[PDB]
């Protein structure tokens, strides 16, 4: 049995934690130019920003 | 899986474990083949070990 | 048939090709870089 809680201030503000995120300036589709296997073939695409993350 | 505590329903989601597999195969025959006429075997070759086997 | 006859196709080789686990790779000396062959990205069989 588990339970969790986020401790907030008396006015509902959350100040015990701070969240940080990397800036993304540009994105590029992985693999560059690509071709499908057949006429009906399908493939799952993937795109990465300049930080290398999978967005 | 997770379910709410004190839920009126008691159904439990079964989790089945799956084992995967893949094949490893021999597929190449790497060789080196030499041929010598009697003229080359008698006259040209002066030391078989240092002229044929080592290369 | 005959000993002097050309070698017949190996049933072991036929079955191995049918299983499709032989390894094919991109050419080293092809520009631009070749696409991944469909065999190299197949998923693992679900049953051992």
């Amino acid at each position: 049995f588990t339970g969790r809680k986020v401790v907030t201030e008396v006015d509902g503000s959350f100040v015990r934690a701070v969240e940080l995120q990397l800036q993304a300036s540009s994105i590029t589709i992985v693999g560059g130019a690509f071709a499908l296997a057949t006429t009906t073939g399908t493939k799952q695409l993937k795109v990465r920003d300049d930080n290398g993350t999978d967005v | 899986n997770r379910r709410d505590l004190r839920d009126p329903d008691r159904t439990v989601i079964a989790s089945e474990l799956v084992e995967h597999s893949f094949g490893v195969t021999l597929d190449k025959h790497v060789y080196a083949a030499l041929k010598f006429t009697d003229e080359q075997r008698t006259l040209d070759i002066r030391d078989y070990t240092k002229q044929v086997l080592m290369p | 048939g005959l000993i002097s006859d050309p070698v017949e196709v190996d049933p072991i080789q036929v079955g191995r090709d049918e299983a499709g686990w032989v390894q094919e790779l991109r050419d080293r000396e092809a520009w631009p870089k070749q696409e991944v062959p469909e065999q190299a990205k197949k998923p693992a069989k679900v049953g051992n």
